[PDB]
């Protein structure tokens, strides 16, 4: 029953979940200096997941009522945006293995 | 599918960008500050570089958006900090002649330096010798030598470079949609589309009349005392209804007459408080001294600090090999790191310094939710004056004893609190004709009201006015008397002074209202009292989200500045200055010059 940006466009639980979400810091391991971009995280869709669903399809987001013709840049995004994670961070944006 | 639809996810994405890039120049800037190598200078440079193409290239796409067409009065805000259009609308040559002048305006001002006529023995700085010899140095002669020696070093070579930034400026306002550079500056506190709430560019040039207007008694009995004990500093030189001169108002400019203290204190025989003594002899450093602030902190209902915010904040100068700049400063280098950069010792001005930066972190960390465009202060005062608000409050006697640095076996008198008083108002109220005048006098050369020809006479003129501070040597044009000043040769905002002044005065009365205080507003410690840090933190938490009138409200709950609560703080003083003038004839009379 959680609203957000991670929730809807990631990773939903469903209303009736019966489980064990377990969390604990990963910053002392998969924190680097330069920045770690591997982990991604997806900031546009074009409706919310459906609970227990896994979306892997990136294609150039239609923001604009133009076609995007499959390229990006005016009012055509990018679907994925990255975390760049490294040690100097403070809590609430260091990474968290769930 | 409209508008408000496509501008929301742009301003989601260039945000969580922005945040990145933003950190990696801050990271920069924080390593080139406290280790400076030329990698740390290369990476600073390459960092901001990045920053700057960032920035430019987000401002030239977010302009397809017209803001008629957003309604969310957030994302509107957001959009006009984005198409603000810092990236040049003139042509490129212009913008590389404002940017040369901008360079040696700043250049000159940096390396000006004063030697004695034909003879190379001596050259001084400003900062290091000029400045000191302005604070120290009792000689009328060696003043009047200084001040005109600077005057004739840079205004003479800044006047025409100025006159060709007033123009440049002006037309570059008129490029954009304001009227001159004083109406992009007034902007900053331009409220609309908010009925109820807005402020207009206007108003801004009206409030700050009526509040100096209201402020003219007070500053009138002061420069009567100042005037009356600098006669008795200098015998002759000063004339009982004269304007006091400017030279030895105690700095190169008079911005502050804080200098004066040691020549015009009331009462010298009981000393002013001071615990550095108290300090070395119950064995304390800089580490528990921000522990205590931190401690004060978390008492008013403010959060806790961050385990790595102690962890990567260095509060002590490393010294030795290491060299780094010691003018302390709070970092906010943004996705929860936190720093404090400042070579603490072991003194009360220190003391009071390291809770002006944890105000400001605390400040930083309030606003931490808001997005990037409105992680500031709602407008360019308010974060000074939350961190002066804190200065005062853990200055006072009531909490020197709670924490032990006083014996507690101490009791206070007249004398030191109407000493303690007059610093303050020498620091303080000093500062504010000088800035108005100053602000008012760069507004009316940005609109032309102010002819070329008559530049100075009426900024002196004016000065006279407003001031009443008189020139020693009479200026014709050829010299330019404001650009001696950093912030008019570097083009800085300067009534953000005078509105951070009113605006902690105004804080300070709330809370103290708010923490239960019974007594005069000076002695108010806001220690313990939890409902005072809500009550701010109420505003501390919004940002640029609301107006700052909004803000004002939340706080005080007026939506305009007002100066009755420096009047208030500052009534026992008031008092202490009609017992001491009864007998002065209070004012100045524009027709006294010291040249005859
Ligand atoms: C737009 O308006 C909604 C009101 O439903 C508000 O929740 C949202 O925060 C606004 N947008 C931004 C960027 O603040
Ligand atoms: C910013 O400059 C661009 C240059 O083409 C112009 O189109 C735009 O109207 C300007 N915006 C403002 C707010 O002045
Ligand atoms: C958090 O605040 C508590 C008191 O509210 C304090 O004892 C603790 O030391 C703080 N945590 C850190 C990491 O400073
Ligand atoms: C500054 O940083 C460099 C590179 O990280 C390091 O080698 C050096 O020891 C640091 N301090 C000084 C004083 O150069
Ligand atoms: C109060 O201050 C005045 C200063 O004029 C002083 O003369 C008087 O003695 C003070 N009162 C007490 C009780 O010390
Ligand atoms: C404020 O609270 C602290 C902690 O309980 C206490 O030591 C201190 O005495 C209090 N302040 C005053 C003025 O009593
Ligand atoms: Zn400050």
């Amino acid at each position: 029953g959680q609203t957000g940006n991670i929730a809807d466009y990631n990773y939903k639980l469903p209303d009736d979940f019966t489980g064990c979400v377990i969390a604990w810091n990963s910053n002392k391991l998969d924190s680097k200096p330069s920045g770690n971009y591997n982990y991604r995280y997806r900031l546009l869709r074009k409706s919310k997941l459906k609970p227990f669903e896994r979306d892997i399809s990136t294609e150039i987001y239609q923001a604009g009522n133009k076609p995007c013709n499959g390229v990006a840049g005016p009012n055509c995004y990018s679907p994925l945006q990255s975390y760049g994670f490294r040690p100097t961070y403070g809590v609430g944006h260091q990474p968290y293995r769930v | 599918s409209t508008i408000e639809e496509q501008a929301k996810t742009f301003l989601d994405k260039f945000n969580h960008e922005a945040e990145d890039l933003f950190y990696q120049s801050s990271l920069a800037s924080w390593n080139y500050n406290t280790n400076i190598t030329e990698e740390n200078v290369q990476n600073m440079n390459n960092a901001g570089d990045k920053w700057s193409a960032f920035l430019k290239e987000q401002s030239t796409l977010a302009q397809m958006y017209p803001l008629q067409e957003i309604q969310n009065l957030t994302v509107k805000l957001q959009l006009q900090a984005l198409q603000q259009n810092g990236s040049s609308v003139l042509s490129e040559d212009k913008s590389k002649r404002l940017n040369t002048i901008l360079n040696t305006m700043s250049t000159i001002y940096s390396t000006g330096k004063v030697c004695n006529p034909d003879n190379p023995q001596e050259c001084l700085l400003l900062e290091p010798g000029l400045n000191e010899i302005m604070a120290n140095s009792l000689d009328y002669n060696e003043r009047l030598w200084a001040w005109e020696s600077w005057r004739s070093e840079v205004g003479k070579q800044l006047r025409p470079l100025y006159e060709e930034y007033v123009v440049l400026k002006n037309e570059m306002a008129r490029a954009n949609h304001y009227e001159d550079y004083g109406d992009y500056w007034r902007g900053d506190y331009e409220v609309n589309g908010v009925d109820g709430y807005d402020y207009s560019r206007g108003q801004l040039i009206e409030d700050v009349e009526h509040t100096f207007e209201e402020i003219k008694p007070l500053y009138e009995h002061l420069h009567a005392y100042v005037r009356a004990k600098l006669m008795n500093a200098y015998p002759s030189y000063i004339s009982p209804i004269g304007c006091l001169p400017a030279h030895l108002l105690g700095d190169m400019w008079g911005r502050f007459w804080t200098n004066l203290y040691s020549l015009t204190v009331p009462f010298g025989q009981k000393p002013n408080i001071d615990v550095t003594d108290a300090m070395v002899d119950q064995a304390w450093d800089a580490q528990r001294i921000f522990k205590e602030a931190e401690k004060f902190f978390v008492s008013v209902g403010l959060p806790n600090m961050t385990q790595g915010f102690w962890e990567n904040s260095m509060l002590t100068d490393p010294g030795n090999v290491q060299k780094a700049v010691c003018h302390p400063t709070a970092w906010d280098l943004g996705k929860g790191d936190f720093r404090i950069l400042m070579c603490t010792k072991v003194t009360m001005d220190d003391f009071l310094t390291a809770h002006h930066e944890m105000g400001h972190i605390q400040y930083d960390m309030a606003y931490a939710a808001q997005p990037f465009l409105l992680r500031n202060g709602a407008n360019e005062g308010f974060h000074e004056a939350v961190g002066e608000i804190m200065s005062l409050s853990a200055a006072t006697p009531k909490h020197l004893k709670s924490i032990g640095l006083l014996s507690p076996d101490f009791q206070e008198d007249n004398e030191t609190e109407i000493n303690f008083l007059l610093k303050q108002a020498l620091t303080i109220v000093g500062t504010l004709p000088f800035t108005y005048m100053l602000e008012k006098w760069r507004w009316m050369v940005f609109k032309g009201e102010i002819p070329k020809d008559q530049w100075m006479k009426k900024w002196w003129e004016m000065k006279r006015e407003i001031v009443g501070v008189v020139e020693p040597v009479p200026h014709d044009e050829t010299y330019c008397d404001p650009a001696s000043l950093f912030h008019v040769s570097n083009d800085y905002s300067f009534i953000r002074y005078y509105t951070r002044t009113l605006y902690q005065f105004q804080f300070q009365e709330a809370l103290c209202q708010a923490a239960k205080h019974e007594g005069p507003l000076h002695k108010c410690d806001i220690s313990n009292s939890t409902e005072a840090g809500q009550k701010l933190f109420n505003m501390l938490r919004l940002g640029k989200s609301e107006p700052w009138t909004l803000a004002l409200e939340n706080v005080v709950g007026a939506k305009n500045m007002n100066v009755r609560p420096l009047l208030n703080y500052f009534e026992p003083l008031f008092t202490w200055l009609k017992d001491q003038n009864k007998n002065s004839f209070v004012g100045w009379s524009t027709d006294w010059s010291p040249y005859a």
